[PDB]
């Protein structure tokens, strides 16, 4: 489905364009386009084919979710929802007076909404962390540095694909799996945690479970210093 | 919780499976001009932003139709009998036949009684 | 909501069935645009006097960028704002004959993406039989991937080759050394990967030629003309895990690894207070001396560089030097002895 167009002598705008309407699209502006979409340009044929096609900005991943929670105005969906609230009561209000109390909250603190989501990582001091040899020429180190590896090569897998300007199916995959990493790292266990590749099947303790002592490290805290 | 966004909502936005929109204009197969919010799968976003094509294939045989091989109408006939279900530009692909039809001119001579 | 939560694998796989296969005249019209797009990348470049590096993104940044001109450009290493248009505003405003070649250029780029999708599957395909070999299954695909993407670019059509049996190279290349790259917690050279994957091929022959488990003897006489025995066993402690400190020991339950791991790069309460009263007595010592019988061994010493050959080259800023200065340590270290010696106050630092 494609509105084509013909052309005499100029044109203007290559194939990948996005066009109309009524924008100049051939002829020092007298062959026009009305429909949006592709362009074409076919080289052979002097046919400049406008794709019937949108230009959506509906995206995916916490990029899309980030950009939302910039775009939220608190003041208004506190005073939004002081207007939603007792007006159903049973329904519509029950739900709705819930979500009002994070709203006042969040106002009450100074948090934007978007430092929920992550774009810098921060990375624990490496002596809590760390990398000692002990015996035969074998060293012992953590979980936590082996869970920042498996992150890395991963955003720096996704810069060189990024970069390369790749499809974006592909684009993608990396994504899954950087969303699949960082989670396993902030909280390793809330999806079907990874292990170190042979050895055991043993899950790896992320920070989460390092905090709440999750493996019998919190009944370890109380038996004291 | 602050974006009305489910649980299972969440899901598909933040591991990959179905586009949250933000600014659009527009409106296929709905006939609504969908808001500023909402999730939609691969095969709905690769209608809206990329178009309506369907390629079709053909055994050794003949076009029935590459001469008007530029439009086309919803289920209209090509070749042995293939009909495409969709309403736009029929177009060639990789040809295998072609003929050349050269026209000549000279000059001929003549005597009649 | 739980229905399924290991998807990446199979969702990915479905994604990946979206795509059809090419015909043997598909693959090779595909590519055909993609060297004339390279090539017109080149001609532009020579003619606008842009970068091919430059251009090449410019062109990307329309084929692609209805967003993808990157979110943040790169902290502004790279530039993405109005400046995109003003060089696809350059290369619309070029002349008939000259502005064809973008034409090319957007066509090739456009292949680009094709030729990649298209072939995705071969990636999978191939990167199964690699599985677990040190490296996740996704983590391979994509690696590989970028193999099928480096297929294409050093690719020409030309040459008949059969696509399918020729990035089928490509990608392995950068399975294998993303393998020995990647896969352990202490990054090794590739060919010391190839010494330990060498090893462990030859160390089940020897298992079974000699019925028991051979010795560091037995392998170097069989592994290679240079090989020694004290070798073997460094080959093989580097070869190792390692421990995880976050190992439970015995108990299971509450004690981990590394909980029984000492220190001893920190200074303990006896130590720390014994090297500060050994300093609180050197200020306390050296103190009614002179301030070069203290301070050549605050420059040997009492300031760390050796200065074995380093004190009698430099004039020392005011002074002499020669044969001197090798006698001046007899002017400021044999000093010390004689107040050690009496009143005996730096005997027990020894040990």
């Amino acid at each position: 489905k494609a509105r084509v167009y013909p052309f005499e002598d100029d044109v203007e705008v290559s194939t990948g364009d996005r066009v109309a309407p009524g924008d100049v699209l051939a002829d020092g502006g007298k062959v026009k386009s009305d429909v949006y979409g592709r362009v074409e340009v076919d080289l052979v044929r002097n046919v400049v084919r406008v794709v019937e096609s949108y230009d959506i900005d509906a995206r995916m991943g916490a990029e899309a979710i980030q950009q939302l929670l910039k775009e939220l105005d608190l003041e208004a969906l506190e005073k939004e929802l002081l207007e939603e609230m007792k007006h159903p009561s049973r329904a519509r209000r029950a739900k709705a007076r819930k979500r009002l109390e994070v709203v006042r909250a969040f106002l009450d603190s100074g948090n934007r909404p978007e430092w929920m989501i992550l774009e810098a990582v921060p990375v624990l001091p490496p002596d809590l962390r760390p990398m000692v040899q002990v015996d035969g020429g074998r060293f012992a180190t953590s979980d936590l540095n082996d869970l920042y590896r498996r992150l890395i090569n991963r955003n720096n897998r996704l810069k060189k694909l990024l970069a390369q300007g790749a499809p974006e199916i592909i684009i993608r995959n990396e994504k899954r799996m950087l969303q699949e990493a960082v989670d396993a790292l902030l909280d390793n266990g809330r999806r079907g945690a990874p292990v170190t590749n042979p050895g055991s099947d043993r899950p790896l303790r992320s920070l989460t479970d390092i905090l709440s002592g999750k493996q019998g490290r919190f009944r370890q805290n109380l038996l004291g210093k | 919780t602050l974006l009305d966004l489910s649980a299972t909502e969440l899901e598909q936005v933040l591991y990959f499976s179905k586009y949250i929109v933000l600014d659009p204009k527009g409106a296929i197969l709905n006939g609504v001009p969908v808001e500023k919010r909402q999730l939609l799968t691969d095969e709905e976003y690769r209608e809206l932003r990329y178009g309506k094509q369907e390629t079709y294939p053909l055994p050794p045989g003949v076009d029935a139709l590459v001469k008007d091989g530029e439009e086309v109408v919803k289920g209209q006939e090509l070749a042995p009998g293939v009909v495409s279900r969709l309403d736009g530009v029929a177009l060639y692909r990789f040809p295998r036949r072609v003929r050349v039809e050269y026209v000549k001119k000279e000059r001929a001579g003549l005597r009649l009684p | 909501p739980k229905i399924s939560t290991s998807d990446p694998v199979r969702q990915y796989l479905h994604e990946i069935g979206q795509v059809p296969l090419l015909t043997l005249e598909e693959e090779v019209e595909l590519a055909r645009k993609v060297e004339e797009g390279m090539e017109a990348i080149k001609k532009l470049s020579e003619i606008t006097g842009l970068d091919p590096d430059l251009i090449r993104e410019v062109v990307r940044a329309k084929i692609l960028g209805s967003a993808r001109v990157r979110h943040i450009p790169g902290l502004k290493e790279t530039l993405d704002p109005k400046t995109v248009e003003e060089i696809d505003q350059k290369l619309k405003s070029l002349p008939k004959e000259h502005k064809r070649y973008l034409h090319i250029a957007r066509e090739g780029e456009a292949a680009r993406q094709h030729l990649i999708e298209a072939n995705l599957r071969l990636v999978v395909s191939i990167a199964k039989k690699y599985t677990g070999r040190g490296l996740s299954f996704l983590d391979l695909i994509q690696e590989g991937n970028q193999g099928l993407i480096r297929a294409v670019e050093k690719f020409e059509y030309k040459r008949r080759f059969k696509f399918s049996t020729y990035a089928t190279w490509w990608i392995r290349q950068a399975i294998n050394r993303a393998i020995a790259d990647q896969a352990r917690t202490i990054r090794i050279p590739v060919h010391m990967v190839e010494t330990i994957n060498k090893l462990s091929r030859t160390a089940r022959q020897l298992q079974q030629e000699l019925g028991r488990e051979p010795t560091y003897e037995e392998i170097a006489e069989a592994m290679g003309p240079g090989w020694d025995a004290k070798r073997v066993e460094e080959t093989l402690k580097i070869a190792q895990e390692p421990v995880s400190l976050e190992t439970p020991i015995g108990d299971e339950k509450d004690s981990f690894y590394g909980d029984f791991i000492p220190d001893e790069h920190l200074p303990s309460p006896v130590d720390a207070a014994t090297q500060s009263l050994l300093s609180e007595e050197l200020e306390k010592a050296l103190s009614k001396l002179s301030e070069r019988e203290a301070m050549v061994l605050k420059l040997r010493k009492g300031l760390i560089d050796g200065r074995e050959h380093t004190l009698e080259e430099v004039g020392a800023f005011f002074g002499v030097t020669r044969e001197r200065i090798r006698q001046i340590e007899n002017k400021a270290l044999r000093k010390l002895k004689y107040h050690e010696s009496r009143t005996r106050k730096l005997r027990d630092f020894l040990d």
